[PDB]
């Protein structure tokens, strides 16, 4: 049988289990606080000038 | 205004471009395969005049007068791995192999082709059925009888009219009906014309996409 | 090992005509342009002609057009250069210069054992003033360059080539577009600079620093050289 | 006496699922309920590279955010020039099987993988001035489904055997091997330190592995069917994993939950490639319904549909600097939108 | 004068028939543009040639229109000169836009071992404006005879000599007819020839591929006969024109009966028309 690949499956769930996990709320705040205090450097969220873009098209 | 060193960038790119084209003929001047079918269906040596060429992918090149075919063996039971399947969509048509003195194995070879030819990626390649080993098929039928492996069964139970309901067999699960096409062929193994039959498959397909693309049909 | 050797320079009257060869091995030549480049026997470097990878593209300098023609055999790895009506001004050496250009490239990267040529008897101007400047080991030297036209192109790259020639030994590249250094140059070598004035710095001088460094500008043809700082024990 | 060993295993499973519904006070989507939406993110195509003859299968930004490679089933692993669109290098590969492709941060170095089950690493910068294979990592024993540069010594390679590896390129021997996957690792994304990794397999399960240790710290199992592509939030502690079920799940490290889902009723297709903008405000999944759909990531709505693909969204990427994006499909052109 | 009377219905007719079947062509083939459906090569050059013949058309009638309300203008130096040049400019590229789809139809669907051939089909994209370029040098060459044979007759608003301009006008009009019936005799045989190979391992198609059959014979028929006609009158203006805008507006049908996109849209408008009327 493969009783030890078992045990060995017990053991990863044992140490996955002991670790530190914080509350929800918490990450979800530091997710939202993050978006936030990055948004003005991403060209995609808030699009530049097209001075500064560089994928500018070709004047036509 | 572009500078000179820009300039010469476009013309290594242009370069490239006209290698990438011409590899692309010299390639379009042949076309891929995909071999399928049970382990002893006769998958190794369908064609019986091939040359082989990391796991499975069991590449083997021939030709016939114009083409250079470059069937692409795929390991036993990866026929719906879900992973290496949508790479071989590029496939111009299917070379699935049967066994008709399989009866017992029958079932298995069938329920692959229903597999593969109602697969969503392998919904429009024209399957090419070689029901293999006709001569053992030839013996078999007056011997062992059909209804063995078949509820229906064989009226006459006889060579001729077995060896149809088997292809029917085969044939009936072709749902699309309209959009793909399958050939059958009834090799005996010690036939030197295997080749011949996949030469013309792949002929007709290619002029039936031809006239799909002008619209014709 | 990439390799460049020249071949066919010799003694030729005033009038007649010679087929200079330069042989590429070590690389995939194909895909290189090549470049001729010509110094005096006490004159600066001085661009001859190019022809760009797959013959496309083949320019001349404004004195030696029409006289000059520049060809490649790439399945030979040779080019040929075919000189007629050699006047007393084409005496110099002639270096075939690899160069390919792409994103991230280095033109002029490797140049080859120049052979030489001996003759019986809206160009950007590049000044280099700056022909004497003893030194020593152990010490910083900065050599300066000019140039009548910004090399700053509107795509952001300033087209500028610092080369160093070394007593007896062919010209290397040591700085390409201003900024970056070239592969096997010691980090010692800085080029810097802004729009018509460019620097190259060398912070502690070693044995190996005594020669003529060359400052050349690739924004347009013809590739127009320095006059040639010798720095000098 | 065997099954009192599962028993264990039933116990820590209730303890890990104890810890998890204890551990979620709200969602993120009430958080998230009194912030301004993004509201429409309608790119345009600014540019279109079309050098593949055949299905593009990977792409992958370079540093510089202007230089991507990608590779095509037609055994070339092309590298662009996305500014100018010309083809700075085109490298035919070996095996047409190629299914990973892979830009060194450096950019000395270029990767691809695929059905052969070897890692072809090849060299830009070499003085002869060709692109010729450095190296040929071996070991696999399954399908390379995908591989990340961690620098120009060492390379992270995830494959269909269940397992991924971590290689030492100068040495070619698997410097860890990580274990524990029950299916087929279809996607891998380097942490910004590129201190752990996050991996997705078939399973329907992601698990973020350690590294400099060979050990899976977290398991999460939120998916139904297999993972295709996954793709770290750009602070480190969060990514989200696009599957076939036709939903998107964005699961936080320090949470180890499924912190937030993004599905729609007319979305039926699965997801191929997953991405993050700079800011991490934006998700762009590519689709197999031949489109990518730009979804807010604290809000699960959608902002826009980058509709310009005659075929399925094979790879999908986002630069550095989050200038422009770039999506490769199956009808061989490559699109960078902005 | 039957023929005087006559000829005018046979004239609107094709007027009609022309203008329905282009512009269906053209309107099936643009609406993909603002719905977004996509397009092919063959949908390009069939949309080419119907915005070509709903021109070509259009000026025929005009034609005959000045020569019924106020010929008095119509028979007029300028007025002929400027309307013979802009109707060969016109015929010629759309003759010439018909043996180009011929040669696209040819190069894909044939099925020929020949080196050159193959070279030429994997250059379909591209033959196909080589080709207009040579048939752009054959149209210089026309507008210069058929320019010479007006300055001629005007130093001798026609005074009856448009017999050489209709002659002339006749052999650089059977030149891309003469091609592509040529690539049409060679597309045919390799279906035939394929079919045959197909032994043992659709009469809709063979019923196409006949009306196609019958309109070439039709027109070579007809176009033969007015040529030896008019090389063997008051009433020969008219019957010219009638030729001249047979082509447009019959060639147009047999297209509409070819591509499938043209014919299940032609369908689709009889069940709407059908659905409309009950
Ligand atoms: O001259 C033709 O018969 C004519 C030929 C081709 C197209 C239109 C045509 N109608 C036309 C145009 C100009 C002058 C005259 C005519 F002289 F017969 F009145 C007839
Ligand atoms: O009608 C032409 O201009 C044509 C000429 C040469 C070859 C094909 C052509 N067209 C065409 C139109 C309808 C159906 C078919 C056929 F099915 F025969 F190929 C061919």
């Amino acid at each position: 049988a493969s009783i030890a690949q078992a045990r060995k499956l017990v053991e990863q769930l044992k140490m996955e289990a002991n670790i530190d996990r914080i509350k929800v709320s918490k990450a979800a705040a530091d997710l939202m606080a993050y978006c936030e205090a990055h948004a003005k450097e991403d060209p995609l969220l808030t699009p530049v000038p097209a001075s500064e873009n560089p994928f500018r098209e070709k004047k036509f | 205004t572009v500078s000179a060193e820009d300039k010469a960038a476009a013309e290594r790119s242009k370069e490239l471009e006209k290698k990438l084209q011409e590899d692309a003929e010299r390639d379009a001047r042949t076309v891929k395969l995909l071999l399928l079918g049970a382990d002893n269906s006769g998958k190794s040596t369908i064609v019986k005049q091939m040359k082989i060429i990391t796991t499975g992918i069991i590449e083997t090149q021939f030709s016939f007068k114009d083409l250079h075919f470059r069937m692409f063996d795929v390991g036993g039971q990866r026929s719906e791995r879900k992973k290496w399947i949508h790479c071989f969509e590029d496939v111009t048509c299917i070379i699935f192999c049967a066994d008709l003195s399989d009866y017992n194995r029958m079932h298995e070879s069938l329920h692959l082709f229903n597999s593969i030819c109602n697969h969503k990626y392998f919904s429009t390649t024209s399957i090419v059925l070689f029901l293999n080993k006709k001569d053992i098929f030839q013996e078999k039928v007056t011997k062992v009888h059909l209804s063995i492996c078949f509820p229906e069964y064989t009226g006459p139970n006889t060579f001729e009219d077995a060896g149809n309901y088997i292809k029917n067999q085969f044939l009936d699960l072709n749902l699309k009906k309209e959009d793909k096409e399958i050939y059958s062929h009834m090799t005996c193994a010690t036939d030197t014309q295997n080749a011949k039959f996949i030469f013309d498959a792949v002929t007709d397909i290619i002029i039936k996409e031809n006239l799909k693309d002008c619209g014709l049909f | 090992d990439v390799q460049l050797v020249e071949s066919g320079g010799g003694l030729v009257q005033p009038g007649g005509s010679r087929k200079l060869s330069c042989s590429a091995s070590g690389f995939a030549f194909s895909s290189f342009g090549m470049h001729w480049v010509r110094q005096a026997p006490e004159k600066g470097l001085e661009w001859v002609a190019y022809i760009s990878s797959g013959s496309g593209t083949i320019y001349y300098a404004d004195t030696v057009k029409g006289r000059f023609t520049i060809s490649r055999d790439d399945p030979k790895n040779t080019l040929f250069l075919q000189m007629t009506s050699l006047r007393s001004e084409d005496t110099a050496m002639y270096y075939c210069v690899r160069s390919i250009y792409y994103y991230g490239s280095s033109p002029f990267d490797f140049w080859g054992q120049g052979t030489t040529l001996t003759v019986s008897s809206s160009d950007i101007v590049m000044t280099q003033a700056t022909s004497s400047v003893p030194v020593t080991p152990g010490e910083s030297v900065s050599i300066s360059c000019r140039s009548s036209k910004s090399l700053l192109h509107s795509n952001g790259n300033t087209y500028l080539y610092w080369f160093l020639q070394r007593p007896g030994q062919s010209p290397q590249l040591l700085i390409y577009r201003m900024s970056n250094l070239a592969s096997g140059v010691p980090d010692r070598f800085s080029g810097s600079g802004s729009g018509t004035a460019f620097t190259l710095t060398i912070s502690r001088l070693e044995a190996e620093d005594v020669g003529v460094y060359y400052c050349m500008q690739h924004l347009e043809y013809p590739l127009t050289f320095g006059a040639g700082t010798k720095l000098e024990l | 006496e065997l099954d009192q060993l599962r028993q264990e295993a039933e116990q820590l499973k209730n303890q890990i699922r104890d810890a998890r519904k204890a551990c979620a006070d709200a969602t993120l989507s009430q958080i998230t309920n009194n912030i301004d939406p993004v509201g429409r993110i309608q790119m345009r195509t600014r540019r279109t590279l079309r050098g593949h003859l055949a299905k593009i299968y990977a792409m992958h930004w370079g540093t510089d955010s202007r230089l991507l490679v990608s590779a095509s089933q037609d055994g070339k692993l092309i590298i662009w020039d996305s500014y100018t669109t010309n083809k700075v290098h085109a490298i035919p590969l070996r095996s047409s099987w190629v299914m990973t492709c892979a830009y060194a941060p450096s950019g000395n170095y270029v990767a691809c993988g695929g059905l052969d089950n070897i890692c072809s690493i090849y060299n830009l910068k070499t003085r002869e001035g060709n692109v010729r294979v450095s190296r040929e990592l071996a070991g696999h024993t399954g399908y390379l489904s995908c591989c990340r540069f961690l620098d120009d010594n060492q390379i992270v390679t995830s494959s269909g055997d269940t397992t991924c590896a971590l290689w030492d390129i100068e040495t070619g021997q698997q410097t860890t091997t990580f274990t524990g996957h029950t299916g087929d690792v279809m996607s891998l994304s380097l942490a910004p330190d590129t201190r752990l990794f996050v991996s997705g397999a078939c399973d329907a399960s992601a698990k973020l592995w350690d590294v400099r240790e060979g050990m899976c710290r977290q398991t999460f199992t939120g998916h139904e069917s297999d993972i295709n592509a996954i793709c770290f939030f750009p602070n480190g502690n969060a990514f989200a994993t696009g599957s076939d079920d036709a939903t998107c799940r964005l699961f936080d490290l320090r949470a180890d939950q499924e912190l937030m889902t993004y599905s729609h009723d007319n979305i039926i297709c699965g997801i191929t490639s997953v991405s993050f903008s700079k800011s991490g405000r934006l998700l762009l999944a590519g689709y197999d319904d031949f489109n990518c759909n730009v979804w807010d990531a604290l809000k699960a709505d959608r902002a826009g549909v980058l509709a310009g693909h005659d075929n399925r969204v094979s790879c999908l990427g986002v630069t550095d600097d989050g200038m422009a994006v770039a999506t490769g499909s199956w009808d061989s052109f490559l699109k960078i939108w902005n | 004068g039957v023929i005087k009377s006559i000829f005018t219905f046979v004239l609107i007719v094709e007027f009609i028939i022309g203008n329905l079947g282009n512009s269906f062509i053209a309107l099936v083939n643009c609406i993909d543009w603002v719905k977004g459906r996509k397009i092919s090569s063959v949908d390009r050059i069939l949309t080419a040639l119907a915005i070509s013949r709903i021109s070509l058309v259009w000026l025929i009638f005009g034609s005959w229109c000045v020569s019924v309300f106020f010929p008095a203008l119509f028979a007029t130096e300028k007025m002929f000169r400027m309307l013979t040049n802009i109707w060969t400019v016109i015929n010629h590229f759309s003759v010439w836009l018909a043996t180009g789809l011929g040669t696209f139809y040819f190069l894909k669907i044939a099925n020929f071992s020949n080196s050159i051939f193959l070279y030429l089909k994997w250059r379909v994209k591209k033959v196909v404006l080589v080709l207009l370029l040579v048939t752009s040098v054959f149209l210089f060459l026309n507008i210069a005879l058929i320019n010479i044979h007006i300055n001629a007759s005007i130093n001798g608003n026609f005074t009856r000599f448009s017999s050489l301009i209709v002659l002339t006008s006749t052999v650089f009009i059977f030149i891309p007819f003469t091609l592509s019936l040529a690539m049409f005799l060679l597309l045919i045989f390799s279906m035939w020839k394929h079919r045959k190979k197909m032994q043992h391992t659709s009469t809709k198609a063979h019923r196409g591929v006949k009306s196609v059959i019958t309109f070439f014979l039709l027109y070579a028929i007809f176009s033969l006969s007015f040529f030896i006609s008019v090389w063997t009158e008051e009433n020969l203006i008219i019957l010219s024109q009638v030729m001249g805008m047979a082509y447009p507006s019959c060639h147009s049908c047999v297209l509409i009966l070819g591509n499938k996109k043209l014919r299940q849209a032609s369908l689709s408008v009889l069940l709407w028309l059908r659905y409309m009327f009950k």
